[PDB]
């Protein structure tokens, strides 16, 4: 092919990434709630 | 007696070149080192 450059060269940005989470066995769910009384303290209860 | 006017193209398939073709002297120019801004792009991407 009579080209000045003998070999085609490409320079790809190569990116690798590995990551984990490491969560324990627990209940960040429903228990993650705002103050039960909130603004409804008018409702009477002692056992709740 | 003959009197008329005509206008003709420069048939750019055959003619129309014969000029500097400003592609060159700029394509052989910095297009490689300017592309080599991949270094700076990789730098910014690393901290991105």
């Amino acid at each position: 092919w009579n080209l000045d450059q003998e070999n085609l060269v490409s320079q790809p940005r190569h990116n690798v990434m590995v990551k984990s989470k490491l969560s324990p066995e627990n209940n960040i769910g429903k228990t993650l709630s705002v103050n039960p009384f909130t603004t409804a303290w008018e409702l009477l209860t002692l056992s709740f | 007696d003959i009197n008329f006017y005509t206008r003709q193209v420069i048939d750019p398939r055959l003619c129309g070149g014969l000029a500097f073709s400003p592609k060159l002297n700029l394509f052989r120019y910095l297009d490689a080192m300017s592309l080599s801004w991949n270094r700076s792009r990789l730098k910014i991407s690393r901290a991105t």
